[PDB]
RNA sequence: GAUGGGGAAGCUCCGUUUCAAAGGCCUGAUUUUAUGCAGGCCACCAUCGAAAGGGAAUCCGGUUAAGAUUCCGGAACCUGG
RNA sequence: GUUCUUUGUAAAGUGCCUUCGAAGAGUCGAGUUGUUUGGGAAUGCAGCUCUAAGUGGGUGGUAAAUUCCAUCUAAAGCUAA
RNA sequence: GUUUGACCUCAAAUCAGGUAGGAGUACCCGCUGAACUUAAGCAUAUCAAUAAGCGGAGGAAAAGAAACCAACCGGGAUUGCCUUAGUAACGGCGAGUGAAGCGGCAAAAGCUCAAAUUUGAAAUCUGGUACCUUCGGUGCCCGAGUUGUAAUUUGGAGAGGG
């Protein structure tokens, strides 16, 4: 049963409670490799647009109208600014 | 670089003296066609590798012990022989059909003797262009000379 | 103290430029863009970037210098230069050639695999389970694109047999909520342990590479994912508790390839929606959609005959029919005949709705999303 | 074998083959360092015969030294003294140019032993000479018994004592009637012979 | 007074250190005594305590460290054997007793007989 | 006054930016070879050498057996984030 | 002294016959300069110029040539008392 | 092929592991090197191949199995003692300087490369790594090496063939 050091000197052991906690915490060599996990890797990643992962419903195949139309409706006021735009 | 700049003088420092006529033999060498056809038939007769010289000593065990032979049984190996001193060796004997010997070579007083020696001897010899050549053909980095001393029929 | 000097301490420090970060890990930008998906290290704004930048304004990408210090160890990037040697002397071995120690090379050696990363970066099973949502909606939609340049089969058919075992382990188990077709393909909802997950199966029609999109990237997602959700199969599969991976029959196989083949096996159900469609066989026809429809049936428990099936080469127990053709001929008196919103109707209800309504050649009832 | 052949025209210095080598590498050494590593023996045959083997831990070092006579170092050209000390450029050095090589490549490369040295070429200015060293250290020589002798704390700097071959004859060590002065050691000897022996019951 | 050797060892390590925490808190508390008075003969066994105490908890430390770099090449330098600089240079037996395999048949062959001159 | 170098049997001597590969910055789906770094930019030089040269920023009042532009009270300024 | 393994048609020595029997170069040697020795016409060492042979080469404490005889086998190395 | 790849030489790492310096210095191995002094006052000489100066080692060092000494009915690695001897020899053949062979003893011990094809198999070796009986051993894998690592052979001999 193996275990590495924060030296990475890597050694066979059996029973984990064998080795000390002072040689596992602290460092030996000069090149000691982590353990603790940043706070800064933690947190979420900045949200540019909103994705809205939820499908608009119009979108259905064998839609109702009132809802087809209402899919229509609000893209083509996105596509008639920039038509007017355009021209 | 000093490195740089010395290389390529050195160079240039060969072509602009007179160089000596037994040296310079070399340079005139092997064309590409001709040296195409000879390496063609040498990786033919490559040497056996550790790689299967090691499956080989595995094999003789099992069939040696059981039934009979002084690994007689094993058939016969044939390669070209790479080693300078044997084929010096070689060559006066005289057993051997072909020698390459590679142009370059950082003594070169080593090989000069060669051409010279192969024609007292009738040596039909070669002087194949670059050892890294003769190299990959006999599993060295560099070989500088090459030998073929037998052949399948 | 003296004084201190500007573009040391603050934003200046907290921050560092791609520039520098490939730099300092000594990687090459290929391999960073990779490492940075696997651990992952994601891209930042500074708030004040003219501090940051020393002082431009200038469109760059920052990252955290305490998330790359910490990426600069990770035995990952070791083995990234194990294989940097393992080419280089490969080349060699086909440069001389001497090809059969080339033949050895490739059997000697160790690919690298993500699994220490999984498990730090999800401890544990309701964290990967919250984001294992991201990764199914990618390996549906790789498995069904065809194999090119810049993608390969084998990547393929990693992600047909990852995603047909976890169809299996939600037919066999049953936990669909709520379906909705769409024209962009079919989404569901599956409450695996708690939490609902949501994932899109496109419909299996031929299409197609625009060469726009970056794969360098997109695969890289895709390698991560498709061990991340091999880990939690395993946990689903034992605590079910069916043998992972499952073996497949190959003769089934040959019939369809799809979710009959693999088959499940050992060392009531939560309701209403599974024990639908219970002593309940269907016949589903030529023309409709097998891939999806067969899952929604034994997702919630019923029997399955395809005409899809029939062409490698009973009709006894056969109570339903799902066709949709304009016109049908001729039709038994003993079976009944729907069309295929019948199923995705009565499942987000869970009633079981009259199939009086429905029917060919009839006109529909609408459809409705869930949500 | 390469031997005969090789030995045989290396003895041939002045013939035109080889002196056309000897200009052409003069030039080379002299574009770099005074010392410097080389990367194999210009003359294999010579290096193996003084006890070079081609293995691991054997290092090949060239190096290059100012002809000439010794300048005594007092100010001014000025001697202080009686005029027996005669004309300041005309002092010799008792040891070699050949032994004054292998030392200043010891002092360079201290961690290896000095085992031998050979002359390879030369020009107005300056000798060069290929020197022959062997690590201790490395364990391909320590295991092996046949150079695991150099291993042996005795042969610290073998050349600035003078037990290498070039020290020994300068030193004037052979057996025979020629070398009286200097055989067991020339001060040795001296303190030998310049001595009062005196028993107790006395003779 | 104090504290004995062959007590510390037996306890665990997380004991040892809440033992030397009340010598050191122990020691401050007699230093500010120290001061006022001309003499304070008990300061001199509650140091030496502290010393009893580091000893045992550095020697617990150190022989679990030998046992987990027990039996591979390699190990720290204050864990490899002293000597002297020499010894520490210079053959083992192994390189040494070590022959050329011409000399191993010369000794086979031929060996240092034994005999003696009578009859 | 180290280094690169060059002298000297040698203790060491010359030389200081010199006949040195003397580092650190920008960009990158560098677009295909599908799991290996590509394309560019910049140009002299270690270090020591001033309690009187150069140099960020503090004043008043109070206080001690013996201390203060350094403690106490109030009132200021400087540097970096 | 006791006790366990035996390795081995393996390794090493010995007689007679018959072809081979390889052996160290800017070295040896000589000239000149300086130094050194009891070494004397030059004992040893060093620099600079010249520089060999293989039935050869060195030495044989008086100068050379001619012809002999004796004696060792250099220019690589290790080794207790 | 305006590409990819073999080699050669030369670099760089806080790369893996080693190693050198300085002290002591009576004795030991080298280099360098005076003068006082003694000779009539002295430039040969002598003090002295000495003191001071510098480099390098060990419990000893150095020397060592003859390119030796001899001219005998020849001896037989090296060192030391007694003797050879105040002799041969050197020197204003002045002052002064000054060996060696044999002989008796102490102690004794011999050997290794280079150069000959293993060519029916580079048979050789460092390192890493996994186990073990850990001054080390076995297996697997990177390399070194044919511009030559092992075995056989060192002149007393010897090798191959029978």
């Amino acid at each position: 049963q193996k275990v590495k050091l924060p030296s990475g000197i890597k050694l066979d052991v059996e029973k984990k409670d064998q080795i000390p906690e002072e040689l596992l915490k602290k460092s030996t060599t000069s090149w000691s490799t982590a353990s603790v996990r940043p706070s800064t890797l933690d947190i979420e990643p900045i949200a540019v647009k909103e994705f809205t992962e939820i499908p608009h419903a119009g979108k259905s195949y064998n839609p109702n109208n009132k809802a087809w139309s209402e899919l229509i409706n609000k893209e083509y006021k996105e596509e008639k600014a920039r038509e007017d735009e355009r021209i | 670089p000093e490195y740089v700049r010395v290389q390529r003088q050195k160079k240039i420092l060969s072509i602009r003296l007179k160089v000596p006529p037994t040296i310079a033999q070399f340079q005139y060498t092997l064309d590409r066609n001709t040296a195409a056809e000879t390496f063609k038939l040498f990786n033919k007769y490559r040497p056996e590798t550790a790689a299967e010289k090691k499956e080989r000593l595995t094999k003789e065990a099992a069939a040696v012990a059981e039934g009979k032979s002084k690994q007689d049984a094993s058939p016969k190996p044939y390669a070209v022989k790479y080693g300078l001193n044997h084929v010096v060796a070689l060559i006066e004997n005289k057993k051997a059909k072909l020698v390459l010997i590679a142009n370059d070579v950082d003594p070169i007083e080593l090989v000069v003797f060669l051409p010279a020696l192969c024609k007292k001897m009738g040596v039909p010899y070669a002087i194949v262009k670059g050892k890294a050549r003769l190299g990959t053909l006999v599993n060295q980095k560099t070989s500088a000379v090459a030998a073929l001393t037998e052949v399948r029929a | 103290m003296r004084i201190k000097k500007k573009n040391t301490r603050g934003n200046a420090r907290n921050f560092i430029t791609r520039s520098q970060a490939v730099r300092k890990l000594q990687v090459s930008l290929a391999d960073f863009r990779r490492l940075c998906i696997f651990k992952g290290i994601y891209p930042r704004e500074p708030r004040n970037k003219k501090k940051a930048n020393k002082g431009s304004t200038a469109p760059t990408t920052f990252y955290y210098a305490k998330d790359i210090q910490y990426l600069m160890h990770e035995p990952v990037l070791a083995k990234f230069r194990e294989h940097k040697t393992f080419a280089r002397k490969l080349t060699r071995a086909l440069g001389r050639g001497e090809v059969s120690s080339a033949k050895r090379l490739e059997e000697n050696r160790d690919s690298y695999t993500l699994d220490h990363i999984i498990k730090e970066r999800y401890p544990s099973f309701p964290d990967a389970i919250r984001d294992i949502d991201d990764a199914l909606n990618m390996l549906f939609l790789f498995s069904n694109l065809p194999s090119t340049n810049q993608v390969s089969s084998k990547i393929i058919n990693d992600a047909q047999k990852i995603c047909n075992q976890w169809l299996a382990y939600v037919a066999k188990e049953r936990l669909v909520r709520k379906v909705f077709v769409s024209i962009k393909g079919v989404y569901y909802q599956a409450n695996i342990k708690g939490e609902e997950v949501r994932w899109l199966v496109p419909f299996k029609f031929p299409e197609n590479i625009p060469s726009d999109v970056d794969f360098r990237i997109m695969l890289t997602f895709l390698e991560f994912y498709s061990t991340l959700l091999h880990f939690v199969l395993y946990k689903l599969y034992t605590d079910s508790g069916l043998i992972y991976p499952p073996k497949l029959d190959l003769k089934k196989d040959k019939i369809i390839s799809g979710l009959s083949s693999y088959i499940l096996e050992s060392r009531k159900y939560d309701s209403p929606v599974a024990s639908l469609f219970s002593a309940f066989v269907f016949y589903v026809s030529r023309e409709v959609p097998i891939d999806i429809l067969e899952f929604l049936i034994l997702s919630c428990g019923g029997n399955v005959i395809s005409e899809a099936a029939m062409d490698q080469i009973d009709m006894s127990k056969v109570t339903h029919q799902i066709v949709d053709r304009p016109v049908l001929k001729n039709k038994v008196a003993g079976r009944t005949y729907i069309q295929p919103q019948w199923i995705f109707d009565c499942i987000n209800k869970g009633e079981l709705v009259p199939a009086n309504k429905y029917l060919p050649g009839e006109a529909l009832p609408p459809h409705l999303s869930p949500w | 074998g390469a031997y005969k052949y090789l030995e045989e025209l290396q003895r041939k210095k002045q013939s035109d083959v080889l002196r056309f080598l000897q200009r052409v590498r003069v030039w080379e050494y002299r574009q770099k360092n005074v010392i410097h590593r080389a990367a194999r023996p210009t003359r294999p045959d010579k290096a193996r015969r003084l006890g070079y083997k081609a293995k691991q831990g054997f290092v090949i070092y060239r190096v290059r030294v100012r002809r000439g006579n010794r300048k005594r170092p007092v100010p001014k050209g000025a001697t202080y003294g009686k005029p027996t000390n005669q004309g300041v450029n005309e002092l010799k050095y008792q040891r070699s140019l050949r032994a004054t090589a292998e030392e200043r490549v010891g002092r360079r490369a201290a961690n290896l032993r000095v085992l031998n040295s050979y002359w390879v070429n030369q020009d107005s200015t300056y000798k060069y000479f290929e020197v022959i060293l062997v690590d201790p250290q490395h364990k391909a020589i320590r295991r092996d018994a046949r150079y695991n002798w150099i291993c042996d704390p005795v042969h610290k700097h073998r050349e600035a004592r003078g037990l290498t071959a070039t020290g020994k004859k300068s030193r004037g060590i052979n057996k025979g009637h020629k070398f009286n002065n200097t055989k067991a050691g020339r001060r040795k000897t001296w303190k030998r012979q310049n001595t009062l022996s005196l028993w107790r019951y006395r003779k | 007074a104090g504290v004995k050797a062959y007590e510390l060892r037996t306890k665990s390590k997380e004991q040892l250190a809440s033992q030397l925490v009340d010598l050191k808190k122990e020691l401050a508390e007699l230093k500010v005594q120290k001061l006022s008075r001309p003499s304070l003969p008990k300061i001199k066994t509650v140091r030496k305590s502290i010393a009893c105490v580091l000893t045992v908890i550095n020697e617990q430390q150190r022989e679990a460290v030998r046992q987990l770099y027990k039996g591979k090449k390699y190990q720290p330098k204050d864990l490899r054997a002293k000597k002297t600089r020499a010894l520490r240079r210079a053959l083992t037996k192994f390189e040494a007793s070590q022959v050329t395999e011409k000399q191993r048949k010369k000794q086979i062959a031929f060996p240092q007989r034994k005999y003696a001159i009578k009859a």
